[PDB]
RNA sequence: UGCCUGGCGGCCGUAGCGCGGUGGUCCCACCUGACCCCAUGCCGAACUCAGAAGUGAAACGCCGUAGCGCCGAUGGUAGUGUGGGGUCUCCCCAUGCGAGAGUAGGGAACUGCCAGGCAU
RNA sequence: CCUCCUAAAGAGUAACGGAGGAGCACGAAGGUUGGCUAAUCCUGGUCGGACAUCAGGAGGUUAGUGCAAUGGCAUAAGCCAGCUUGACUGCGAGCGUGACGGCGCGAGCAGGUGCGAAAGCAGGUCAUAGUGAUCCGGUGGUUCUGAAUGGAAGGGCCAUC
RNA sequence: CGACUUACCAACCCGAUGCAAACUGCGAAUACCGGAGAAUGUUAUCACGGGAGACACACGGCGGGUGCUAACGUCCGUC
RNA sequence: CGCGGGGUGGAGCAGCCUGGUAGCUCGUCGGGCUCAUAACCCGAAGAUCGUCGGUUCAAAUCCGGCCCCCGCAACCA
């Protein structure tokens, strides 16, 4: 609907990358998470980006 | 006055039946997982060895045979598991 | 009340621990005694008991409520808990805030070598 | 069909026994001359009955 | 702590003597005061709000807490969750402070002071009062006051009645009428 | 063993509320004071800490009280499964189940474990 | 598609039957730890009232639940605050529900995390709506294949539009 | 700036009455699920596989919606 | 009878579809210029939105009806 959808790649090189939906103008600031790699196996830094 | 007249309805609408209640009742012997009641909230708690998912549904933990007993200051009811 | 707001606040660890079946070391603070028990967990049968309102306990103590009487009831409880036996327990605070002589209790009982 | 009616008057379901009006402060002949001429207008069969203590 | 000295000195021996009471335990005390002022003219300028707390905490040396709005209200235009009033709560040394000051130096200061109603007891033995102007306490700057912020204060007692009360208060040298 | 108190329960109103009274050696509570540990979207109020002067005032415990709440028969009534019957949109009979409400009445809980105090 | 009734005390059950809603929202409105308890009314109180904030009482959850209705909810699922990413990856005993496609519940196992002293809780939200199969294609991985051989095109598998 | 009544309207609570499919602090009979026990029944049960037909129903009884407690009306449940 | 609309100062219209508040013209009132009137000039007031009841903290607005006013349709035999 009102939220777009955007992918959340891993910044450990693996190319993955998870997806969600985020609301836009109320919170246009980008998004960081901590998120499980299943390629490296480990928990690391999940930043946003464009479907 | 020859035929007829004419009007809408604003209703007939509804929705699929969820087949909540009761599925094992009281004084069956059920596997581990075991699903004893599909409900809408807590009408029903999770005594011993009885587990309580998202929707509330109460399944068993433990192989076993099931027992309702009223339990409680508040007087409500409790599924458990007595140990088969 | 101050001790209904405490029974509130105790009910849902109360009742997690007595659904898990573990063994409760259960703690009661007041403002000049400390008492400590290790209750089954059916919740009816007092495994052992140590408190500050005893002679052998308190007779060690220059005042029964502080960190130092904690210390030494929660010493007490443990050695007698590692003498039946009971060795592996779960802490109940029973409302009290972990912190101050609830804590140094459990400090006391941790070191003398209850499991929790 | 094409749904249900509109509601065009309200009723009032009566079992036996129901004690439709009431009267009090008149003789009782009145009442029963009073409550023949009321039950002349009503589609059921009625009858007098008088206040007991249980 | 002056007027707490005085009380348990004094105040005390009167309540007893005076009412009979059992137990010294059964003598009122002074459980809070409380300082409020409703800044219902902050969700215009919400500076407002703060320049008022500034005030209130000139005048009880104790930063305010911010009261805001328990359920939005059409009648005043405030939504659920706006800040509208100050309010701050004194116990013990600081209590008996600013009430020794109050007693002693603010009321004075009111503007033709004729005397405290003695109506003013909520029916249980709390005094609230309301004070027009806060010229009257020093602590505020008279030159800088840019606007006449009053506020309400409310002597909270363990008394039962308010005849309880209000001798515990009039003990207290209190300007009754 | 007796009685009081504290803790953990059992049970979940015959157990709750009201009203009257009573308890401080012990316990508990109020209480005293905040470099402190810890804390309040302000406040040693609460949480916490160091204590113990005083009072059982409040709370709590106990006792007594029927004004309520609560429980509650026997009987009858309503409904109802099966089989029949009637002037059948409602009923009746045979047989089985049998309430709800109400009435008499009961009713100010009872009980286990551990610890402490007192009298032993 | 969701909720109540009809629906005849298990499930299910029709009508152009009687009532209402959905085509989402949220990086927090999620997880955890710690803490707190509502509506309303009365009394007193500066501007300030029927309704603003303050204090006390009665009351008892008659409140709240991001949105409909139902069922729940005091151990709170309602309200604050700290740290956070479990709104994880691979599975999954056993069930429930469907003609089937499918849909749901799920302890436990492995890895690696968050919160807590710890027990423990966490693979989204109190639950039930918030949605569309297949084909055809697009993007990123994957050397699985890659028509003589080595590549590549393409195709497959995995994530996703 | 300052105050009286009434002819009446009537909230809360108290008591007394009724009504409800979308009300429940109560609550059956039946039906349903599970367990044990005999007798009886040509396995009457389930799974797998070959072949189908059928998916226009009708009336009567009991519980209902709709209709006018109308219809050999219409739509349901169970015989 | 069905379906789409409309009800806003004294008259005609906006506003409302995106719930936080009602404007324009004519008219009315007061003054002014005129011997006087009309025109004209300068100031002002005026509707709480058909109506009932909901929703919402807040309803002209959203909703459900109810009342009245227009428009389309009310057919095949
Ligand atoms: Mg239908
Ligand atoms: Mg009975
Ligand atoms: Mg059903
Ligand atoms: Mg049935
Ligand atoms: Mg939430
Ligand atoms: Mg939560
Ligand atoms: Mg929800
Ligand atoms: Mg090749
Ligand atoms: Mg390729
Ligand atoms: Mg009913
Ligand atoms: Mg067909
Ligand atoms: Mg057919
Ligand atoms: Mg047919
Ligand atoms: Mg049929
Ligand atoms: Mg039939
Ligand atoms: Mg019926
Ligand atoms: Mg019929
Ligand atoms: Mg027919
Ligand atoms: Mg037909
Ligand atoms: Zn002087």
């Amino acid at each position: 609907g009102i939220r777009e959808k955007i992918k959340l790649v891993s910044s450990a090189g693996t190319g993955h990358f998870y997806t969600t939906t985020k609301n836009k103008r109320t919170k246009p600031e980008k998004l960081e998470l901590k998120k499980f790699d299943p390629v490296v196996r480990q928990h690391v830094i999940y930043k946003e980006a464009k479907i | 006055a020859h035929k007829k007249a004419g009007g809408s309805t604003r209703n007939g609408r509804d929705s699929e039946a969820k087949r909540l209640g009761v599925k094992r009742f009281g004084g069956e012997s059920v596997l581990a997982g075991s699903i004893i009641v599909r409900q809408r909230g807590t009408k029903f708690h999770a005594g011993a060895n009885v587990g309580c998912g998202r929707d509330h549904t109460l399944f068993a933990k433990a192989d076993g045979k099931v027992k309702f007993e009223v339990k409680g200051p508040k007087n409500r009811k409790f599924i458990s598991i007595e140990a088969e | 009340d101050k001790k209904s707001a405490r029974i509130r606040r105790a009910t849902r660890a109360r009742r997690k621990l007595q659904e898990l079946g573990a063994t409760r070391l259960v703690v009661h603070r007041t403002p000049r005694h400390i008492y400590a028990q290790v209750i089954a967990p059916n919740g009816s049968e007092v495994l052992v008991a140590a408190s500050t309102v005893e002679k052998a306990i308190a007779e060690q103590l220059k005042y029964t409520g502080n960190k130092d009487a904690a210390a030494a009831v929660g010493k007490a409880v443990a050695e007698r808990a590692l003498e039946k036996g009971i060795k592996d327990v779960s802490f109940d605070r029973s409302g009290f805030q972990y912190h101050g002589r609830v804590q140094a209790l459990a400090d006391a009982a941790r070191e003398a070598g209850l499991q929790f | 069909g094409k749904g249900k009616g509109n509601v065009e008057y309200w009723v009032a379901l009566i079992q036996p026994g129901k004690v439709l009006y009431e009267m009090d402060g008149v003789p009782e002949e009145l009442a029963r001359e009073a409550f023949k001429l009321a039950a002349a207008k009503l589609p059921i069969k009625t009858t007098f009955v008088t206040k007991t203590v249980m | 702590a002056k007027l707490h000295d005085y009380y348990k000195d004094e105040v005390v021996k009167k309540l007893m003597t005076e009412f009979n009471y059992n137990s010294v335990m059964q003598v009122p005390r002074v459980e809070k005061i409380t300082l409020n002022m409703g800044v219902g003219e902050a969700i215009a300028d919400k500076k407002l709000l703060d320049n008022a707390a500034a005030d209130l905490a000139a005048i009880s040396g104790q930063k305010p807490l911010i009261t805001k709005a328990r359920k939005s209200v059409a009648g005043f235009k405030i939504r659920q969750g706006y800040p509208i009033g100050c309010k701050v709560t004194l116990r013990g040394e600081r209590m008996w402070e600013f009430f020794e000051r109050l007693i002693t130096i603010a009321v004075p200061r009111i503007r033709d002071f004729r005397g405290l109603s003695a109506k003013s007891f909520d029916g249980r033995g709390n005094y609230s009062m309301g004070v027009r102007e806060q010229i009257i306490f020093p602590e505020i700057d008279y030159d800088k006051v840019d606007r006449v912020r009053g506020l309400d204060i409310t002597i909270t007692t363990t008394a039962k009645s308010d005849e309880e009360g209000r001798a515990l208060l009039a003990a207290f040298d209190f300007p009754f009428r």
